């Protein structure tokens, strides 16, 4: 038989929800103290980018941010390597138990 | 691992002295080989765990 | 291993700003702290302890522009 | 511009339990009497699979602990109202949270 | 497991085993706002340690 784990998967859903919302609203803990796009500007600043253009191209940066997130979302189509790595786990377990 | 020296493994006794003092020598090897196979299987399982 | 850690024991609710847009289209942001308002003066506090202090150039990082949601401070050319 | 890409990391596996004597000698008492001289062979199988399932539980509690160390939340939050900051969309990342 | 003690001496038919929810971790909560109030955010700053 296969026993269920000790925590639900909805509990780990709640834990990733808390760790995602910890970096969006006060007191901005997973954003490390400061607000979110403030922290993004300081991160791009530390690579060699002037704070002038980060203050000047802010909505373009946030649009590209949304676009990257959406293309991540719309890409689980039959050749995603992450889905292959998830399906390998299930196929390996099923083959070992049937054998 | 020490408790495997008192299993019979299909033989008539787990003591080697009782097998070597109650059977003919061609009739004893068949019972000794079962003890040998069981003890070696136990040692291989232990070594894998380590 | 023995691990020693910082640990608060009392809190206070304050209102903070994360940055100021200064006269001449400049900007300042705090370092490891927040811009607060004490007695109608812009001050700086550290983020692990409440202690307001003068806004020097050791508590800020300067920018020759400013972000669109900074707080307005024309009276601040201070130390 | 800003490029996005995801990775996957696996942190657990299914927890398989085996009843040893029902696999070997399912219902027949002649087989159970014959298996009772192999002794502690089914007990070692049970103890190894039990210790594996214990390790799986310990890693699951560690992952759940790391996501929750030092996160303080507003008790007035509501994900149906607050799923957006600085025009960056977080609707697809949040589950349910708040008080209703 | 919590038996009915001598002060909490029960007079009915119930079991001393209780089937509950296992919830090992939390978040600490603050009573503040999520949007800026007059340009300024609320925050909780330690004043002793
Ligand atoms: C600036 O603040 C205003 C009011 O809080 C808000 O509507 C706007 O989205 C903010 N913009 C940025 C870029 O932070
Ligand atoms: C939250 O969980 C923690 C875990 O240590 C526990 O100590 C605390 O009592 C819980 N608080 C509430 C409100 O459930
Ligand atoms: C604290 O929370 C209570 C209810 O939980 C609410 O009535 C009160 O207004 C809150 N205080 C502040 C300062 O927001
Ligand atoms: C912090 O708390 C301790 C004990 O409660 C007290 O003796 C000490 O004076 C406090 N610190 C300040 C700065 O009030």
């Amino acid at each position: 038989k296969v026993l269920p784990p000790i925590l639900s998967e909805t509990q780990i859903s709640g834990y990733t929800t808390a760790a995602t919302v910890a970096a969006m609203f006060p007191p901005w803990s997973a954003a490390a103290g400061v607000p979110f796009s403030l922290n993004v500007q300081y991160r791009i600043n530390g690579l060699g980018v002037t704070m002038d253009v980060l203050n000047k191209n802010q909505k373009l940066i946030a649009n590209a941010f949304n676009k990257a997130l959406l293309s991540i979302q719309n890409g689980f189509t039959a050749t995603n390597s992450a889905l292959a790595k998830i399906q390998s786990v299930v196929n390996a377990n099923a083959q070992a138990l049937n054998s | 691992l020490l408790q495997q020296l008192f299993n019979k493994f299909g033989a008539i006794s787990s003591s080697l002295q009782e097998i070597l003092s109650r059977l003919d020598p061609p009739e004893a090897q068949v019972q000794i080989d079962r003890l040998i196979n069981g003890r070696l299987t136990a040692l291989n399982a232990y070594v894998s765990q380590q | 291993f023995i691990h020693f850690s910082y640990k608060p024991t009392s809190f206070k609710t304050v209102l903070v700003s994360p940055g100021l847009c200064l006269s001449g289209d400049r900007g300042i942001a705090p370092k490891q702290g927040y811009f607060i308002k004490q007695n109608d003066s812009w001050m700086f506090t550290g983020s692990s302890y409440y202690y307001p202090e003068p806004i020097s150039d050791k508590n800020v990082v300067f920018m020759n522009s400013c972000s669109v949601n900074f707080t307005k401070a024309p009276f601040i050319y201070l130390n | 511009t800003i490029a996005g890409h995801e990775e996957f990391i696996q942190t657990s596996s299914p927890k398989v339990t085996i009843d040893c004597s029902a696999f070997v000698c399912s219902n027949y008492a002649a087989c159970h009497d014959l298996l009772s001289e192999y002794g502690t062979f089914c007990d070692n199988i049970n103890s190894i699979l039990n210790e594996v399932n214990d390790l799986l539980d310990i890693t699951q509690l560690q992952v759940a602990n790391a996501l929750m160390q030092g996160v303080t939340l507003s008790s007035n939050l509501n994900t149906n109202l607050h799923s957006d900051v600085d025009n960056i969309d977080f609707k697809s990342l949040l589950g349910c949270l708040g008080s209703q | 497991y919590a038996l009915p003690s001598s002060g909490s001496a029960s007079r009915g038919i119930s079991s001393p085993y209780r089937f509950v929810t296992f919830e090992p971790f939390n978040v600490s909560f603050v009573n503040d706002s999520v949007e800026t109030v007059g340009g300024l955010f609320e925050i909780q700053i330690p004043t002793n340690f």
